[PDB]
C-alpha cells in the first residue's frame, strides 16, 4: 500500500487503464450474453424482435 | 535392498504427509482438532453411506423413511443419530479448530486459510443442505426461512430463490436437490482437506509460540498418530455419550413431525452451529443487510491475514490480544444464546450490541491492540 | 413416448451444424500447433 | 550466433558463415578468389577511415596518389544487388549433454541500420541489459533479469544484442545458462521482455538512455572502435551521423514510444532459437510463442 | 523425472519452423492418402480377417437361428 | 507494387533477377547468345543458298510434333495420382450426366403417365 | 496491407480485443446461428411443425 | 564444424507468401497471424457456444418444473 | 520475482501432471482415451449429479420419478439420455484404453495397471448399480439374475445375496442401497484415477514404437492439450450424435416398461458391456465356475503383466501376437454379439468355444507366440 503508492506505480497503472477497463468490457459483454439480460439485449437491433 | 515408504510412491506421499513429517513437538491437544475433523468427516461420510442405503428423498415418505431406518432398519437409529450427534461433532471439532487458528497466530499460512474459508462455506452448505433431508415441520420452515432470506437482493434475487427452490416453494424437486447436493458436498469437502493439507505441508506446521520450529522437529509417528488415536477415543467418546445417552439434546425436538405448510413453529430456529449466523442475521432490520452480516461475518476471519499489525506471531505472548480473544468467544456464545432465543424485546439489542462488539473485536480493536503490544514492548 | 422427439432433433440439427462448423477448425488447430513437429527434421553431426 | 545466422535466414544468403564449410574451403582455387576480389573489392564500396592525427587534406592527396583508380566498372556490366533476406522464425537445438554449458539464443527480425528506430529498440535491449557470473554487482543490479537470474541463480551469463544488416536485423538474447535452468532463464526472459513491453517506465527508460548514451561514447572513445564506426556508418548510413544527432535522437524517445514500437517489434512475432549444448529444458517451440504473447494483455 | 535429466544424447540438432511461417495442413488431401492406404496395407493383414470370421461367425449364428426357429418338414408330417 | 501472376508475368525490366546478375548469369547469356548465332547462321545459310529448292526441315518441330503425338505412351509411368485425376476425368461426369438425364427423364415419363404434362402442339417429337 | 492485416493489427494482436471480438461475435453467432438453423429446420419441415398448423 | 549446418529445403511447407527469398516476413507476418488467430477465434466461438448453452440446459433444468409451472398457477377466480 | 507454475505448489501439481509433463511426441489417438476417460467421468458425475436433482429412489416412485426426468421437468431428457449414453461412451473408452494397453504392451507398468484394474472393477459395479436405477422389467430382472449368481459359492453365498438384497428379494431398501453405491462409487474410481496419474507420473508414458523414449520428449502443453480438445470434441459428436439421434439403441426396450415380480421377460440380458460378462457365465453349466470364470477373465488383465515373454516391448514389432491380438479382439466382439441371446443350438456351443479360446489365447498362446517371435528373430 505504502510501497505501491508512487508515481512509477501511477504512470504503470496509467499504462494498465484501457486493456483492463475493456477486460471489465469483456466480462461485462461476456455476463449480458451469458445471462441474456431482457433490459440490454432488447436495445441491439440484431436481436430487437422477440429474443 | 531399498525402503519402500521412500521408493513406492503413494507410499512415498503416504510416509511424507503421515510418518516422518516435519512437525514441532510442542503442540497441545488443540492441534489434534485437524485430524479430528478428518477422522469425523470420514465417521460423517461412513454413516452416510450407511444412512442413504434405507433413505428414500420424495415428501410423500423421507420422514416415514427416517422414521423406518429409525425403527424397522436394525441398528439404525445408531446411525442416524450418530450421524446428527457427529455433524454436532464435527462442528465443536471445526469451531476449536478455528478458534485455534484465531489464537495460535495461524492467520498467516495464507492459502491454507483462504481454502479453509471456502471449506467452512462448503460445510456449513452442506450442513443446513442435509438437515432439510429428515423433512420435519422444523426442517421445512428453517429451509422456507433460510432460503427466503436469500431473495432479500433486488433484480437477481427471485430468479435465485426459484432457483434454488425448484417452484414457489420448497417441494419434492427442492428436497431431491438438497439430497444430491447434500451427497456430493462433502467428498469436495474432502478433496479440500486434501488440498488443505498440501498446502499445510508445504511450509509445515506451527507451535503455539509462534516461532519457527525448524531447530526442534519430531516425527509424526509414532509420537503424534498415538496422540491421534487418544484424541480420537476422546472424541469418540463424548461422539458416543452424544449417541447413546443424549441423542436428542443437541438437536431440536420440533423436528421430530411430520412435515406440514399449513402451520407455522411458535419459533423458528435453525441448528446450534447456525445460530450465531441466525443472531447475526437478525441483527442488521435491513434484510439485504443481514445477508450480507451473514456473508461479511463468514469471511470476515479470512480477513485476518490481512488484519496482523503485530510483529510477534501468536497470542501466547499478547496478553491483552488474549483479553480480546477470549471476549470474541464470548460474543460467539452471547450470539448462539441471542439465536437460540426467539425475536422479542430485549433480546434484539442485546444481539444487536453482541454483534456490534464482535464486529468491532474481529476489525477494529484487535489490530490496535496488537499496535499497542509492540508500542508497550518497545518495538518502535 | 417421446414429447422432446422434435426439439431434439432440432438440437442434433444444432449440434451438427455447429460441430461441421467447428471440427475442421480445431482439426486445424491441432495441425497448426503440430505444424512444429510435423515438419521437424533432424540430422546427426557425428565428431568422426 | 553462427547457428542462429543459420535458422534465422534460411534459404537466403545470410545463412551461410562469414568463414565457409569445409566442403567449400577445399575447392576455393585461386581463379575464385581473384573472381570475388575483381567483384566485391569494387573503390565506391570501400573507405577510408583515419581518425586523429592525421590532416584531412593530406589524406585526399595521398588517396589521389595511390588509392585512387582502384577498379569502378564492372566486367560484364554484370553489378552485385542487395536483396531482402527473408527472416524465418525456426528452431535449431545441436543436443551435447556431455557439454558443461548451454548457449541458448532466442532473437527476433530487428528492422536494421537504414531504418531510424535502432536508437529505440538499442534502448529496449539496453534496459534488457547483460550480466556475467564475473559481475559483483549481485542482487542489487538494475537490470531485473540479471536481478533474477543471481537472486535464484539461473544462469552463468547472458548478453543481449542488436546486430543489424541492411533492413533485417537480428535482436534477442543469449544466454550462457546450465543445465537445468533453460526453461526458468526462457520464462523469466520473455517476461522481462513483455513486462517491458506492456509496462515501460520513465525511470527505466532514463536508465536506458543514460546507459546507452554512456555506452556509445565508451565504444567511441577509442581511435580503433571509432574508425570501426567511422567505416560502418559510412557503408550503412550513407553519412556518418554524428553523436549530437544521436543525443537528438536518443532524447525524443520516451516510454510511450518505446511501447508501441515494441509492439510492432516483439509483440506476438515468431522467433529465432538456437541452442549448442544439454538443449533438453528448453522448452519447445509452441510453448515459446505460448510464453511471448501474454495471458492478461 | 522432469526435463533435463531424462537422456544423454549426443551430437544430434533438430531443425524446426514456426507454426505460423508454415500452412497448417501441408499436402493433406493429396499425399495424405498414400500415407492413409501404405498404413491400411501395412496393418490389414493382421486385422482383417479375425474380422472376416466375426462376419462369418455372425452369419453362421443368426441363420442357424433362423432354421432352427423354423420347424422341419420330415418329422411328424405323416404321423 | 506490381503483384505477379501466371497469367499476367513479370516483365524481364522490372524483374528483380534482372538487376543483381553474375558473370555466370553473363557468361550464360553470352552462351545463350553464341547458340542463337549458330542456330541463326544455319538457318540462314539454309535460307540463302540458291541450290535449295524444298523448304526448311525443322527439327525443333518435328521434335516438338513428335513429343505431342508419339512420346506420349512410350513415356507413361502409372502413378496414384494421374490414375486418380484421369480415372474422375474420364469416368465422374459420365455418372454427373446420367443422374442429370435419369434425373430430367424420370421426371418426364413420370409426368406423361400421370398427364400433368401436357404436350399441347407437338406433333414432331 | 490485404484483408485479415487489418483486423490483425487493430482486434487480434491484444488479448483484450481477442476477447471482445469474440464476445461480440458470440452474440451474433448466437442470434444468427439460431435464426440459420431453425430456418433449416422448418425448411426440413414446414408443415409438420405446430407452427404452420396453429390456424385451429 | 558448426559452418556445415544448413537448414535443409523447407518448400513443401512453409506458404506461398513466405516461399521466395528475396521478399521479407513482415510483410505477410500480419497475413499470416490473422489467418490463424481467425481459426483460433472461430473455433472460440464454438466453444463458447458449446460452453454457453449447455450450461443454460442444466441451469434451467435446475429450474422449475413444467409440472410445477403448471400446478403453481392458482384456480381462477372468475367472475363469481 | 518468481516462476509461479513451479512455485506454487498446487500449480507445481498442475504443472508436472498436465503443463510440462515429459511426455513422448510419439503416441497416437489411442493415447487420448486416458483423458477421455477422465473427462467422461468428470461429465457423468456432473451428468448425474444434474439428474439426482429430481430421482427418486423407492419402490412405487422410482419409474414415475424417472419419467418425470424425462418429460415433466425442463429439458431432463436430455440429461437421462446423456447419461445412459455416456455411461455407453465411458465403456467404450474404457474397452478401447485395455485394447490399447493390450495393443502396445505396456503391462510393465504394472502397479498402474493393477490400479487400473481396479477401476475396471469399481466402473463394473457401478454401471451394473446404476442400471436398476431406472426400476424397469430388465432392470430388476437383471439385478435378479446378477445378484443371484452370487449364490453358487458354497456356505456363504446365500448368505452374501440376503445380505447385499436387504430382504427375501430385489426390493426397495435393494433400489436405494444400489443408489447409494451407485452415487458414492464414482468418487472412488475419481481417487483411483488420481492415484493411476500418480503410478503413472513417476513410471513414463509409452509410445506406439514401446521403447524408452526420454531422448525425444516434449511437453504436455500446448500440444497434448489441444490433442485432448480435438478427441473431447469427436467424443463429443459420437456422444451427441448417440444421444440426440439413436437414443435408446444400446439401451434394452424393456427398461421401459415398469418393473413387477408377477411377468418375466423371456430374453434376460444386461446392457451391451455385460454381455461378454454374460459369455463368460453363461459358458459353464457350472454357476460356481461361472463366477470364478467371470472373476478369472477380469482379473486376467491383472495377471497379463506376468505373461510378457517377449524382449520386445510393444506388440508392434511381433506380428504373430498382432494375429492373436486382433483374433482375441473378435472373440471379445464374438462374447458380446453372444451375451445378448437365449441358450439353443448352436450358441451354447459357439460360446463355450469362443470362451476357452478367450482364455486360450491370453494364458498359452500369446507367451508361445512371444517365445516363437523371440526364437525367430534371434533372441536367444
Ligand atoms: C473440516 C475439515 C478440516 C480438516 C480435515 C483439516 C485438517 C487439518 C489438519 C490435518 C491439520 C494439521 C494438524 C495436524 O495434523 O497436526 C490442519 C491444520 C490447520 N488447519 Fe485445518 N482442517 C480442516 C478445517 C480447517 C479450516 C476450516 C481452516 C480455516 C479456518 C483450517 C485451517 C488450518 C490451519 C491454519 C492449520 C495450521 C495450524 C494448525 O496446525 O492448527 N482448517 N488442518
Ligand atoms: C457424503 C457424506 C454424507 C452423506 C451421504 C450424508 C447423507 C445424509 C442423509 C441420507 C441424511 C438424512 C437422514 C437423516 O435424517 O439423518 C443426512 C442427514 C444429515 N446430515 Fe448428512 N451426509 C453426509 C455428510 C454429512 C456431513 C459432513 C454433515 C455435517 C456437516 C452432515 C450433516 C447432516 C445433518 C445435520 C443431517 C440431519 C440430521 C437429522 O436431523 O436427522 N452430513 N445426511
Ligand atoms: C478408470 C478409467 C481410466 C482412466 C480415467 C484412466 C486414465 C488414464 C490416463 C489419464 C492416462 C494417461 C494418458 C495416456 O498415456 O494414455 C492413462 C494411461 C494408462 N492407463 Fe489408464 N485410465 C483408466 C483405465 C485404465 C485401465 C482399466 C487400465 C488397465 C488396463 C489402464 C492402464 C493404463 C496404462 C497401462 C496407461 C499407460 C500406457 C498407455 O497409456 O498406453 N487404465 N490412463
Ligand atoms: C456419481 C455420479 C453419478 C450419479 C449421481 C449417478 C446417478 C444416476 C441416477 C440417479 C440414475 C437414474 C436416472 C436415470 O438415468 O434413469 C443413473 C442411471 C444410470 N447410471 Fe449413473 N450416476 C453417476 C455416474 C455414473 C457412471 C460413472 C456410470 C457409468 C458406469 C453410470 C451409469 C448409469 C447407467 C447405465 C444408468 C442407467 C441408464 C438408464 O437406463 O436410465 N452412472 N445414474
Amino acid at each position: 500500500l505504502s510501497r505501491f503508492l508512487g508515481p512509477r506505480y501511477r504512470e504503470l497503472a496509467r499504462n494498465w487503464i484501457p486493456t483492463a477497463g475493456m477486460w471489465g468490457t469483456v466480462g461485462a459483454v461476456g455476463l449480458v450474453w451469458a445471462t441474456d439480460w431482457r433490459l440490454i439485449l432488447d436495445w441491439v437491433p440484431y436481436i430487437n424482435g422477440k429474443f | 535392498m531399498t525402503n519402500m515408504r521412500k521408493t513406492h510412491p503413494l507410499f512415498k506421499i503416504i510416509n511424507h504427509s503421515f510418518i516422518d513429517l516435519p512437525a514441532p513437538s510442542n503442540i497441545s491437544s488443540w492441534w489434534n482438532f485437524g485430524s479430528l475433523l478428518g477422522v469425523c468427516l470420514m465417521v460423517q461420510i461412513i454413516t452416510g453411506l450407511f444412512l442413504a442405503m434405507h433413505y428414500t428423498s420424495d415428501t410423500m415418505t423421507a420422514f416415514s423413511s427416517v422414521t423406518h431406518i429409525c425403527r424397522d432398519v436394525n441398528y439404525g437409529w445408531l446411525i442416524r443419530y450418530m450421524h446428527a450427534n457427529g455433524a454436532s461433532m464435527f462442528f465443536i471439532c471445526l469451531f476449536l479448530h478455528v478458534g485455534r487458528g484465531l489464537y495460535y497466530g495461524s492467520y498467516t499460512f495464507m492459502e491454507t486459510w483462504n481454502i479453509g474459508v471456502l471449506l467452512l462455506f462448503a460445510v456449513m452448505a452442506t450442513a443446513f443442505m442435509g438437515y432439510v433431508l429428515p423433512w420435519g415441520q422444523m426442517s421445512f420452515w428453517g429451509a422456507t426461512v433460510i432460503t427466503n432470506l436469500l431473495s432479500a437482493i433486488p433484480y437477481i434475487g427471485t430468479t435465485l430463490v426459484e432457483w434454488i427452490w425448484g417452484g414457489f416453494s420448497v417441494d419434492k424437486a427442492t428436497l431431491t436437490r438438497f439430497f444430491a447436493f447434500h451427497f456430493i458436498l462433502p467428498f469436495i469437502i474432502a478433496a479440500l482437506a486434501i488440498v488443505h493439507l498440501l498446502f499445510l505441508h508445504e511450509t509445515g506446521s506451527n507451535n503455539p509460540t509462534g516461532l519457527n520450529s525448524d531447530a526442534d522437529k519430531i516425527p509424526f509417528h509414532p509420537y503424534y498418530t498415538i496422540k491421534d488415536i487418544l484424541g480420537i477415543l476422546i472424541m469418540f467418546l463424548i461422539l458416543m455419550t452424544l449417541v447413546l445417552f443424549f441423542p436428542d439434546m443437541l438437536g431440536d425436538p420440533d423436528n421430530y413431525m411430520p412435515a406440514n405448510p399449513l402451520n407455522t413453529p411458535p419459533h423458528i430456529k435453525p441448528e446450534w452451529y447456525f445460530l450465531f449466523a441466525y443472531a447475526i442475521l437478525r441483527s442488521i432490520p435491513n434484510k439485504l443487510g443481514g445477508v450480507l452480516a451473514l456473508i461479511l461475518s463468514i469471511l470476515i476471519l479470512a480477513l485476518m491475514p490481512f488484519l496482523h499489525t503485530s510483529k510477534q506471531r501468536s497470542l501466547m505472548f499478547r496478553p491483552i490480544t488474549q483479553i480480546l480473544y477470549w471476549i470474541l468467544v464470548a460474543n460467539l456464545l452471547i450470539l448462539t444464546w441471542i439465536g437460540g432465543q426467539p425475536v422479542e424485546h430485549p433480546f434484539i439489542i442485546i444481539g444487536q450490541l453482541a454483534s456490534i462488539s464482535y464486529f468491532s473485536i474481529i476489525l477494529i480493536l484487535m489490530p490496535i491492540s496488537g499496535i499497542i503490544e509492540d508500542k508497550m514492548l518497545k518495538l518502535y | 413416448s417421446e414429447p422432446e422427439h422434435d426439439h431434439r432433433k432440432r438440437m442434433g440439427l444444432k449440434m451438427l451444424l455447429m460441430m461441421g462448423l467447428l471440427l475442421p477448425l480445431t482439426y486445424a488447430m491441432k495441425r497448426h500447433k503440430w505444424s512444429v513437429l510435423k515438419s521437424r527434421k533432424l540430422a546427426y553431426r557425428p565428431p568422426k | 550466433f553462427d547457428y542462429l545466422h543459420a535458422t534465422a535466414f534460411q534459404g537466403t544468403p545470410l545463412a551461410q558463415a562469414v568463414e565457409g564449410p569445409s566442403e567449400n574451403v577445399r575447392r576455393l582455387s585461386r581463379t575464385d578468389l581473384t573472381d570475388y576480389l575483381n567483384r566485391h573489392y569494387k573503390a565506391p564500396r570501400m573507405v577510408l577511415a583515419a581518425a586523429g592525427g592525421v590532416e584531412h587534406q593530406q589524406l585526399l592527396d595521398l588517396a589521389q596518389k595511390h588509392l585512387s583508380s582502384v577498379s569502378r566498372v564492372y566486367e560484364e556490366d554484370a553489378v552485385p544487388g542487395l536483396t531482402p533476406c527473408r527472416f524465418t522464425g525456426s528452431e535449431i537445438r545441436h543436443r551435447d549433454d556431455a557439454l558443461p554449458l548451454a548457449h541458448v539464443a532466442i532473437a527476433v527480425e530487428g528492422p536494421g541500420w537504414a531504418n531510424p528506430d535502432n536508437v529505440t529498440l538499442q534502448v529496449a535491449n539496453a534496459i534488457i541489459g547483460h550480466y556475467d557470473c564475473t559481475y559483483g554487482g549481485g542482487v542489487h543490479l538494475s537490470s531485473p533479469l540479471a536481478s533474477v537470474a543471481v537472486a535464484n541463480k539461473l544462469c552463468q551469463s547472458f548478453q543481449t544484442f542488436n546486430i543489424s544488416y541492411s533492413d533485417t536485423g537480428l535482436l534477442g538474447a543469449h544466454f550462457v545458462c546450465d543445465a537445468m535452468s533453460i526453461d526458468d532463464m526462457v520464462f523469466f526472459l520473455q517476461g522481462q521482455w513483455m513486462r517491458l513491453c506492456t509496462s515501460a517506465t520513465e525511470s527505466e527508460v532514463t536508465r536506458g538512455k543514460n546507459i546507452l548514451r554512456n555506452a556509445l561514447v565508451s565504444h567511441l572513445d577509442g581511435t580503433t572502435p571509432v574508425c570501426e564506426d567511422i567505416g560502418r556508418s559510412l557503408l550503412t548510413y550513407g553519412r556518418r551521423i554524428p553523436l549530437a544527432e544521436w543525443e537528438s535522437r536518443i532524447q525524443e524517445v520516451d516510454a510511450q514510444m518505446l511501447r508501441d514500437i515494441c509492439s510492432k517489434y516483439f509483440y506476438d512475432q515468431c522467433p529465432a532459437v538456437a541452442g549448442y549444448g544439454p538443449i533438453e529444458q528448453l522448452p519447445d517451440y509452441n510453448r515459446i510463442r505460448s510464453g511471448m504473447f501474454w495471458l492478461r494483455f | 523425472r522432469e526435463f533435463g535429466n531424462l537422456a544423454r544424447i549426443r551430437h544430434v540438432i533438430s531443425y524446426s519452423l514456426s507454426p505460423f511461417e508454415q500452412r497448417a495442413f501441408p499436402s493433406y488431401f493429396s499425399k495424405g492418402i498414400p500415407n492413409v492406404l501404405r498404413r491400411t496395407r501395412e496393418r490389414i493383414l493382421r486385422v482383417a480377417p479375425p474380422f472376416v470370421v466375426v462376419y462369418l461367425i455372425y452369419t453362421w449364428g443368426n441363420q442357424e437361428f433362423e432354421q432352427s426357429k423354423r420347424k422341419n418338414p420330415a418329422m411328424y408330417e405323416n404321423d | 507494387k506490381y503483384k505477379p501472376a501466371p497469367l499476367a508475368t513479370l516483365p524481364s525490366t522490372l524483374d528483380p533477377a534482372e538487376y543483381d546478375v553474375s558473370p555466370e548469369t553473363r557468361r550464360a547469356q553470352v552462351e545463350r547468345l553464341s547458340i542463337r548465332a549458330r542456330l541463326k547462321r544455319e538457318y540462314l545459310l539454309q535460307y540463302n543458298d540458291p541450290k535449295r529448292v524444298s523448304h526448311i526441315e525443322d527439327p525443333a518441330l518435328i521434335r516438338w510434333t513428335y513429343a505431342r503425338s508419339a512420346n506420349i505412351y512410350p513415356n507413361f509411368r502409372p502413378t496414384p495420382k494421374n490414375s486418380l485425376l484421369g480415372a474422375v476425368a474420364g469416368f465422374g461426369p459420365l455418372i454427373f450426366w446420367y443422374y442429370v438425364f435419369k434425373t430430367d427423364r424420370d421426371r418426364k415419363e413420370r409426368l406423361i403417365q400421370e398427364g400433368k404434362l401436357d404436350r399441347k402442339f407437338n406433333i414432331s417429337y | 496491407p490485404t484483408i485479415p492485416s487489418r483486423l490483425y493489427s487493430l482486434l487480434f494482436r491484444r488479448t483484450s480485443t481477442f476477447a471482445l471480438t469474440i464476445a461480440v461475435g458470440a452474440l451474433f453467432f448466437e442470434r444468427a446461428f439460431d435464426q440459420g438453423a431453425d430456418a433449416i429446420y422448418e425448411h426440413i419441415n414446414e408443415g409438420k411443425l405446430w407452427k404452420h398448423i396453429k390456424h385451429k | 564444424s558448426h559452418t556445415d549446418v544448413k537448414v535443409p529445403d523447407f518448400s513443401d511447407y512453409r506458404r506461398a507468401e513466405v516461399l521466395d527469398s528475396t521478399k521479407s516476413s513482415k510483410e505477410s507476418s500480419e497475413a499470416r497471424k490473422g489467418f490463424s488467430y481467425l481459426v483460433t477465434a472461430t473455433t472460440t466461438v464454438g466453444v463458447a457456444y458449446a460452453a454457453k448453452n449447455v450450461v443454460s440446459q442444466f441451469v434451467s433444468s435446475m429450474s422449475a418444473s413444467a409440472d410445477v409451472l403448471a400446478m403453481s398457477k392458482i384456480e381462477i377466480k372468475l367472475s363469481d
